[PDB]
């Protein structure tokens, strides 16, 4: 029994394991509770405005579309407080934790941008934090790890599996599942069991709000298309939600393609994995055909995630959203090419969506179109990585 | 077939309750798993509950997920668990059989299908760790058609409802879980759990087996005394598969002491 329909479709559902369903049941009651509340959604509206800087801009990108009839602009949550879009909805979250009397937070992160953000919150609201991060994506996204520690949070080095944010997650439930009378998992996408993956959209949901008054107002219309990245779902949801009634305008979520979708190597199971079931929710999965979830690969740790939330299973099932794939090379190059023409250095995550904007331009150059990408975070954590992949280039 | 419910009426007449080991199949390897399920019989296992290996069992602490790591070195697939449990049926055609499954492995190439060859190679019950009563329908209907008793958890937190759909629901037997979080020897459970044992008992739900936890033979006898039907115990089991994994004879050896002590405890 529950208060809302926890399925897109056939996507999404509670597939935990019996012990979490009051944890799962509470979490709901308390978000329908809260969205009815006006304290609530001012305290929310207070932290959002006046702690993470929400409005974020909405850049005119005009030297990248030089030469062709594309208008593109970026969404620029790579400003919010944390610097990644990631901030949004851990601020509601952690509200909501609060109200349920929970002291502690468990979070999971590859890009470390969950975990930061989640850190930062607990560390203003008054919670005991601690992440769980794959010992790969440590690495890789160092810069995290250091920003998460210095504000009191515990962080977790997960070495099992792939060492990748699927393993991050693994934990992360596994503790929840022992520790939920005083810990709150405030999972960092749109994605895992009903409730989370309508939570955080909703919490997400003002990146979309603000992009639509905001082109309205500079271009007297709606966008042709809205293009994000997808690893679990947040930020492309966010951006998605309030256009999804406005049938003219185009969803386009960008999976990573990895090394290319032949090699396997990849996290593109929304294109070419198979529906499943696996952390809490029926939806598309990397899987072998013996039912095993596979491991997913992208150069970007945010992106390295073998299944994807089920709202946009559902949007694509029925052609609402259309959903395409970057490999590693092609987001570098939109990396690369944001940097040097719009000084702007923008999350791997959040290149990939831009690379696919930028071949939508270069594909059809005379095609008149207005494009709005959700640049959903800055780069500074992957500055290192970028560095040794092109001197290894001899670039 | 009828193997748990002849079980516990054999167990009753002999006022006593059950012991019943799981293991990971083809941990350490086919061959060595099926001389290790063999000696659980022997040394007095009532039933089994067996694991077949997932990539993510999010249920499972790290003594069992090490136990799934294992059998996938080996090479360890679905089909070839499938073949394994049709020679244990084979020897052992009265032990009752349960599988401990993810949803996946159960989804994978339909439901139907999954039970339908659970029956063929003579399954008796079938438990799904990350599928609650709220999505269990095809599941339990799937099970019921082929014969498989569909296994539901009682966790600590049960309230009425939830005892009402467990009992109506449930066959072969009442998963009593001891405490919150997942499988492991080093965290024993807390609560008292006569209050729901006794409910379970007014709804006519399936003999309960507690598990989660039970490590000593003290524990099997507390769980009796409860009022449970028997206890399960994996990673306990588990762990002396993994320290003994050079020496296969002193690892038999352990495991039948080991099984015939718990065993022992279930008697009074
Ligand atoms: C700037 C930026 N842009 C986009 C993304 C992609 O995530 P999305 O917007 O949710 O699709 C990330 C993802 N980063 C993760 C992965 N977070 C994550 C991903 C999948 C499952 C669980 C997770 O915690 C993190 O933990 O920070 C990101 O940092
Ligand atoms: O002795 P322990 O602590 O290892 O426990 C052994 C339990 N093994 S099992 O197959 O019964 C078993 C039963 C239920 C599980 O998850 C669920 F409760 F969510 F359903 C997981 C394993
Ligand atoms: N559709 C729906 C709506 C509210 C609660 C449960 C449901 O399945
Ligand atoms: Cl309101
Ligand atoms: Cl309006
Ligand atoms: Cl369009
Ligand atoms: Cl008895
Ligand atoms: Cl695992
Ligand atoms: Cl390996
Ligand atoms: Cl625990
Ligand atoms: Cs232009
Ligand atoms: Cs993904």
């Amino acid at each position: 029994t529950t208060l809302l329909n926890p399925y897109f479709g056939e996507f999404g559902g509670m597939y935990v394991p019996q012990i979490l369903m009051p944890a799962l049941n509470q979490l709901e009651e308390a978000f329908v509770s809260a969205q009815k509340d006006p304290e609530f959604q001012a305290q929310f509206a207070d932290l959002l405005k006046n702690y993470a800087g929400r409005p974020t801009a909405l850049t005119k990108c005009q030297n990248i579309t030089a030469g062709t009839r594309t208008t593109l602009y970026l969404k620029r949550e790579d400003l919010l407080h944390g610097g990644a879009h990631k901030t949004n909805q851990v601020l509601g979250q952690a509200l909501l934790a609060k109200r349920m009397g929970k002291s502690e937070i468990i979070a999971e992160t590859g890009a470390g941008a969950h975990g930061v953000a989640s850190a930062l919150a607990s560390a203003l609201l008054g919670l005991k934090c601690r992440i769980y991060m794959g010992a790969k994506d440590v690495e890789r996204q160092s810069p995290n790890v250091f920003r998460m520690r210095l504000m009191g949070a515990e962080v977790i080095p997960v070495h099992s599996g792939s060492a990748t944010l699927k393993d991050a997650c693994n934990e992360a439930l596994r503790d929840w599942s022992g520790s939920y009378e005083t810990a709150h998992y405030m999972l960092g996408t749109a994605a895992g069991p009903h409730p989370y993956p309508t939570i955080v959209r909703e919490f997400q949901r003002m990146i979309g709000e603000e992009t639509k008054a905001q082109i309205l107002d500079k271009e007297g219309r709606l966008p042709d298309a809205v293009i994000a990245c997808v690893g679990g779902g947040s930020n492309a949801i966010g951006m998605f939600a309030d256009f999804i009634n406005d049938t003219s305008v185009g969803l386009i979520g960008v999976e990573p393609g990895g090394h290319g979708i032949e090699t396997g190597e990849h996290g593109a199971p929304l294109k070419h994995g198979r529906v499943g079931i696996y952390f809490g929710m029926k939806a598309p999965m990397m899987q072998t055909a013996d039912g095993q979830i596979e491991e997913s690969y992208s150069i970007s740790a945010g992106l390295d995630f073998p299944s994807v939330g089920p709202q946009h299973a559902y949007l694509n099932s029925i052609g609402r959203a259309d959903y395409v794939s970057i490999t590693d090379d092609e987001a570098l190059e939109a990396f690369k090419t944001l940097c040097r023409h719009e000084g702007i250095i923008p999350a791997l995550e959040s290149s990939h969506a831009l690379a696919h904007a930028l071949k939508m331009m270069r594909e059809q150059p005379e095609k008149e179109q207005l494009l709005v990408v959700n640049l959903s975070g800055r780069g500074d954590k992957d500055i290192f990585t970028v560095h040794d992949i092109l001197k290894a280039r001899g670039e | 077939m009828e193997r748990y419910e002849n079980l516990f009426a054999q167990l009753n007449d002999r006022r006593e309750g059950a012991f019943v080991p799981f293991v990971t199949l083809g941990d350490p390897g086919i061959e060595q798993s099926l001389k290790i399920i063999d000696t659980l019989i022997d040394a007095g296992a009532d039933a089994l509950e067996l694991g077949v290996p997932f990539s993510d069992p999010l249920a499972d602490g790290p003594t069992i997920q090490n136990a799934n790591l294992r059998a996938f070195a080996a090479g360890v697939t679905p089909a070839q668990c499938f073949e394994m449990l049709a020679l244990i049926r084979e020897k052992h055609p009265t032990i009752p059989i349960g599988l401990l499954m993810y949803a996946n492995l159960v989804f994978n190439n339909g439901i139907d299908a999954f039970y339908a060859r659970c029956e063929q190679v003579g399954v008796d019950s079938v438990l799904v760790a990350d599928v609650p009563v709220e999505e269990s329908a095809p599941f339990r209907q799937a099970a019921l058609r082929h014969n498989i008793a569909p296994i539901f958890i009682c966790p600590p937190n049960a309230d009425d409802d939830l005892l009402r759909q467990v009992a109506s629901y449930g066959r072969g037997y009442t998963y009593l879980l001891s405490r919150s979080g997942v499988t492991g020897a080093e965290n024993r459970g807390a609560l008292p759990l006569h209050h729901l044992i006794e409910k379970l008992k007014e709804y006519h739900a399936a003999p309960a087996l507690q598990g989660f936890g039970i490590s000593s033979p003290e524990q099997v006898s507390a769980a009796v005394r409860a009022g449970a039907a028997g206890a399960i115990s994996g990673s306990a089991i588990v762990k002396i598969i993994e320290k003994n994994l050079a020496s296969p004879k002193q690892m038999l050896a352990e495991l039948r002491s080991f099984v015939s002590a718990m065993k022992a405890a279930s008697r009074a």
